[PDB]
């Protein structure tokens, strides 16, 4: 999922980017993988209790 | 000149696919309608950007006066009203790639390798996956390479 960003593969935006413009992008890749990572780990507890 | 999806210093490592050429005659004072999500009567009634564009606008008689609607994004229009700069376009087979000096291939060591485009870094060996005459890569059953 690109969620909102240029693209899913990061490599893509480090090779078609400079940096100072490659930083809105990759924020929006790793608040998404943060987001689906909480929500893993919380089904993950309920379920094991 | 402003390269808005990439960068001008990136543009010498990549392999573009296709690249399409614009030419037409600005006052000199209207170039700031040729970025994308703009409006004007150059941006409404004559020349249409998308407003995902990956590509660079390089700039160093008649025009439109009245039409019913506004176009869509690459539209011409030929028909007859009207009365008195370099647009590049890519999309990311490579065919109009760029000017690198390549090196021969390593088998079975983790290198970084760059395959007319594509980075990353792994051990290459040979494959048993028989493929057929049109292919340039393939995937898995997670989508990665």
């Amino acid at each position: 999922s690109n969620f909102g960003a240029i693209s899913s593969v990061l490599n893509d935006i480090l090779s078609r980017l400079d940096p100072p413009e490659a930083e809105v992008q990759i924020d929006r890749l790793i608040t998404g993988r943060l987001q689906s990572l909480q929500t893993y780990v919380t089904q993950q507890l309920i379920r094991a209790a | 000149f402003k390269c808005y999806g990439v960068s001008p210093t990136k543009l010498n490592d990549l392999c573009f696919t296709n690249v399409y050429a614009d030419s037409f005659v600005i006052r000199g004072d209207e170039v700031r309608q040729i970025a994308p999500g703009q409006t004007g009567k150059i941006a409404d009634y004559n020349y249409k950007l998308p407003d995902d564009f990956t590509g660079c606008v390089i700039a160093w008689y008649l025009y439109r006066l009245f039409r019913k609607s506004n176009l869509k994004p690459f539209e011409r229009d030929i028909s007859t009203p009207l009365q008195s700069v370099v647009v590049l376009s890519f999309e990311l087979p490579a065919t109009v790639c760029g000017p690198k000096k390549s090196t021969n291939l390593v088998k079975n060591k983790c290198v970084n390798f760059n395959f007319n485009g594509l980075t990353g870094t792994g051990v290459l060996t040979e494959s048993n996956k028989k493929f057929l005459p049109f292919q340039q890569f393939g995937r898995d059953i997670a989508d990665t390479t």
